[PDB]
RNA sequence: UUAUGCUAUCAGGUGGAUGGCUCGGCUCAAGAGCUUAUGAAGGACGUGCCAAGCUGCGAUAAGCCCGGGGUAGGUGCAUGGAGCCAAUGAACCCGGGAUUUCCGAAUGGGACCUCUCCGUAGUGAUCAUUCAUGAUCGGGAACGCUCCGAAUUGAAA
RNA sequence: UGGAGGACCGUAAACGGUAUUGAUCUGCAAAUCAUUCGUGUGACCUGCGUCUCGUAGUGAAAUGCUAAUCUAACCCGGCA
RNA sequence: UGUUCGGGUCGAAGCAGGGCUGUGAAGUCCUGUGGACCGUUCACAAACGAAAAUCCUGGUAAUAGUAGCAGCAAAGCAGGGUGAGACUCCCUGCCGCCGAAGGGGCCAGGUUUCCUCGGCAAUGUUCGUCAGCCGAGGGUUAGUCGGUCCUAAGACGUACCGUAAUUCGAGUACGCCGAAAGGGAAACAGGUUAAUAUUCCUGUACCAUUUAGCGUUUAGUCUGACGUCUCAGGGCAAGCCGAGCGGCGUCGUCGCGCCGUCUAAGCAGCGAACCCCGUGGAGAGCCGUAAUGGCGAGAAGCGGGCGAAUCUGUAAUGGCACAAGUCGGCUUCACCCCGGGACCCGUGAAAAGGACAGCUAAAUGUCCGUACCGAGAACUGACACAGGUGCCCCUAGCUGAAAAGGCUAAGGCGUGUCGGAGUAAUUCAGUUAAGGGAAUUCGGCAAAUUAGCUCCGUAACUUCGGGAUAAGGAGUGCCUGCUGUGUAGACAGCAGGUCGCAGUGACCAGGGGGCUCUAACUGUCUAAUACCAACAUAGGAGAUUGCAAACCCGUAAGGGCUAG
RNA sequence: CCCUAACUGGAGUCCGGUGAAGCUUACAUUCUAGUGCACAGUCUAGAGACCUCUAGGGGGAAGUGAAGACCCCGUGGAGC
């Protein structure tokens, strides 16, 4: 065989792959060397003489096992943390989720008749003032102070 | 002043005859309207469209699509290409 | 992909077709007295003063 | 950045174009004048006595 | 057969001196002496069967037409192939015509675009006349006229 | 809670150019390379365009820079 | 040169060597070589004599088969081909390089380097059958992509005026140009070539003008049309997970891993926020936001209008091994839509064009560019140059805060174009080093130490801002099971078990403190020996000037400061 | 640093290929002293020395690079 380089370049264009993805049959070299046109390369491709080798991806299974453990709360301790507290949990997002949960809880309590407008206004301002850690804390304050219009 | 110099007869230019197109070397000073009128007066076939390009030899090549089927073959036979 | 006008590309085309060897028959006709000309060049050298 | 070869990599443009009138690449693209023949400045051809020596 | 070397000559290589030759140069003399809007000089691009440069020519493109001289060959620098032209007098020279792209005084407008825009198809600017028409513009080796106008240098500063 | 600043750290993003007085020093290079460093939301960096120049310009000013040329650039001429 | 007398193809000049004469400058002769010219008397001329000028031009040595072909990316090996010839060209496998750049796209620039065939004298730092080299031939197709159109800073032209004069000069008036990254009429997917492809072909669209018919202003508004910082909401390319299906890999055991499971514009439909309109009447206060906020000058609540990205359908038959082609979920940058806030002694372009009255048909849509590189070989620096242009704009998985670094995809490469050999000194760059620990040195230069994150704790001094990561301490891996916050992605925390010398195990990653001088600080600088205490700076002070000003440019016409 | 050692990769060393440049009036295997423009491989008198090649660090060749930039001089300049 002389250079099969023209055929390899044409076959990578026809197959839509990279140049080294192209596999030329080391036994059918003279058959490949007679292929000049895109039609000849297409014939060799259809008859299996020229093919595109499989892409060797990056397997992600062991990342899957690690991700499952991290979902469970493991493999995530202080010796694994590298970013600042704030790059791992931004503070504005924490506040946003907290205040939105508290406000939605208060809105539903006022809607379903458990909370009149006078105490709803004060509770809303208290939530805006960081008086409650979460929805559970707010509910506990409601039940301890008996602010819910129980019936 | 004819804008048409002669048919371009290369492998790619001869591949046009099987799609009823014909490629000419034309005067580079002329445009598509002049090329169309010159070809229609030169061979008496209606031209559907003109495609033109300038080359690195300083020439202008025009590809002419014809309306009547077989017109490219008839002109190529009249010239002597086929 | 610099953008040339018609005349700039025409001058480039003339420069390109000037960069050809003297014909062999000219060398035969002149008895090896004309074997080259001053417009020979290479594209990767001191550029054209044309465009 | 050195005044030598490093600054010479920024030479991707031109100060003079080809002149319509004389063909010399001397047409200043900013002043719109040919520094060789004077095209774009005068209807005459740029000539000076100091372009040669005093003929004596 | 003493190597590595040294000195002289010879043969060869390299090299391109010397000699001889020269269609080139230089100087002097005698002549002759303007050209361009009827678009010049100059430039760009094209133009040859094989053609890249130069030269010539301009899409009629190393050329076309007419008259005279010349007469048997011709097809530029530049005897290669193949053809073509020429006794219907070519080539060549003298005279007169035609063709003569784009830029260029460049002048319908615009040019880091030798092209591009409008196409109402183009008298651009400044002028003379009755307002038919006409003039000027760019180029030319030096010479000529008008006006503006240094310094080195010498005086041993 | 908020998100200011010629704020902080930091990238072989970009810009700069400390020290090695390292490599190199007929070099990869007529100023580069490695490591180490300074700035990195701002008087920030940068592309393209455009303007300002020779007794002039430009300069957060070193006589720095104005095409490897700067206490007056370069070309030709005065000039043998 | 004039003039006298000659020689030469039976061999002139010149050249190499030699004989003789002459003190010598030199002359003559001989042999060889050479192939056409050369002398001589008496005189006359001169561009008339070279060993030297770091002389000039050319040629050519020693150096020397020497330096270099190493340092910034140490890359090749086996087998098989081709060929006269193979480390170096081709294929397969193995082993490697880059992998937020060495990949992808493209500006300027280059200008044919693109593709095919044929070559190997030169070029290529070696070779070469290879090649960006050499020769021959071929290759660039547009109404929709750009230019073209618009205007910007700012040029240019004509006129006027100045000037001894002009090709010179400011201003004005009128024009005209000035952006391939600003504004902007419109096209997509697939296929086709060796090389072109939103350009050719198939399919399905769209825009502009002219014409003809059908109808006509709302007209002057809006749009084009805009800064920096910050944040919410919605969407989405990319990314990730589970199931089915179809391939490939693995298969010592296991059943995993990878790839695919597609789908454009156009057309039609819905519409979040903002804004507006109608009701409503809210305070010993209510309603909101991530935050700022809103409210009888009319809140909440309730209806309506206007109005996005995108999504849904259609295009649905195209491409796919006519192999599957069917589904869900999560997230979403660095992209799109939308809205809020903050800042300014800083206020962030213009014009063309477009919309507001158009519908139907036919015709027209010229011109230029289009190949390829876009850089550790296509540009520029004389080079196939470790620089610069450009890191300009983009980029997959794991780790991780991350685009850092490391390891891998895809893609690109083994050409940051010499090889072999393995053996001295020396040398460039690294690893380690007993005991001592700055004794070295001008000087801790160089190197070493520390290093992430969490928690505890943090001095003098201070302009009250800071110093500050001060200092100084503790923890950190893996496994098993969980708790809390949150709509979610995730984040935080706990209990127990357990291995090692060592758990930020590699990678990455401050050493710290005390006392002085000096400049307040961020900033600027001797491109190529000076990054400083020099320059600048805010602050402080002084001076001139009321504008036909002060100050400054011009010969003038007239200008800068000054749209002050 | 005392006081260096071992090891790693690249050069070097040896082999194949490719392939420059810079010093040079000549000669030249030197060493000592003297002499000499008082700083000699070459002069003078001695002493040495068989030649060629390889590797090696740089004693000498007042080694090479550059018509000294320090000083003076020039009825030489330039800027201030
Ligand atoms: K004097
Ligand atoms: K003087
Ligand atoms: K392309
Ligand atoms: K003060
Ligand atoms: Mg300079
Ligand atoms: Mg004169
Ligand atoms: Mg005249
Ligand atoms: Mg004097
Ligand atoms: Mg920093
Ligand atoms: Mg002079
Ligand atoms: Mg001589
Ligand atoms: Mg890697
Ligand atoms: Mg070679
Ligand atoms: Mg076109
Ligand atoms: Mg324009
Ligand atoms: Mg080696
Ligand atoms: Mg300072
Ligand atoms: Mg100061
Ligand atoms: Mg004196
Ligand atoms: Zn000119």
């Amino acid at each position: 065989m002389s250079d099969l380089s023209n055929q390899r370049k044409l076959a990578s264009k026809v197959l839509g792959c990279g140049l080294d993805r192209v596999w030329l049959n080391p036994e059918a070299s003279e058959e490949i060397a007679s292929a000049i046109t895109r039609e000849d390369i297409r014939g060799l491709i259809e008859e299996g003489t020229i093919k595109a080798k499989p892409v060797k991806g990056v397997s992600r299974g062991r990342a899957r096992a690690l991700a499952a453990k991290r979902k469970y709360g493991h493999c995530k301790g202080h010796g694994s943390r590298k970013g600042k507290k704030g790059a791992r949990t931004p503070k504005k997002e924490q506040w946003i989720k907290k205040i939105r949960a508290l406000r939605r809880r208060l809105k539903e309590l006022r809607a379903d008749g458990a909370l009149d407008k006078s105490v709803y206004c004060r509770l809303y301002r208290k939530a805006k003032g960081g008086e409650y850690r979460s929805v559970s804390h707010l509910n506990s304050h409601l039940e301890s102070e008996k602010l819910l219009k129980k019936e | 002043m004819s804008s048409i110099n002669y048919p371009f007869v290369t492998e790619k230019a001869m591949m046009l005859l099987d799609e009823n197109k014909l490629q000419f070397i034309v005067d580079t000073r002329s445009n598509k309207k002049q090329i169309l009128e010159d070809v229609e007066k030169m061979y008496g076939f209606k031209v559907k469209s003109v495609r033109t390009m300038t080359t690195m030899k300083g020439m202008k090549k025009a590809v002419l699509a014809f309306e009547e089927p077989e017109a490219a073959h008839e002109i190529a036979t009249r010239i002597g290409l086929m | 992909m610099s953008h040339n006008m018609k005349g700039q590309k025409k001058r480039l085309a003339k420069a390109h077709k000037q960069n050809t060897r003297v014909p062999v028959w000219v060398i035969v006709k002149t008895n090896r007295k004309v074997v080259s000309h001053p417009r020979r060049r290479h594209w990767r050298r001191r550029s054209l003063d044309v465009k | 950045m050195s005044k030598g070869t490093s600054s010479m990599g920024k030479r991707q443009k031109r100060t003079h174009a080809k002149c319509r009138r004389c063909g010399s690449v001397s047409f200043n693209v900013h002043t719109k004048q040919c520094t060789s023949c004077g095209f774009g400045k005068t209807s005459r051809m740029r000539t000076y006595k100091w372009q040669a020596k005093c003929k004596y």
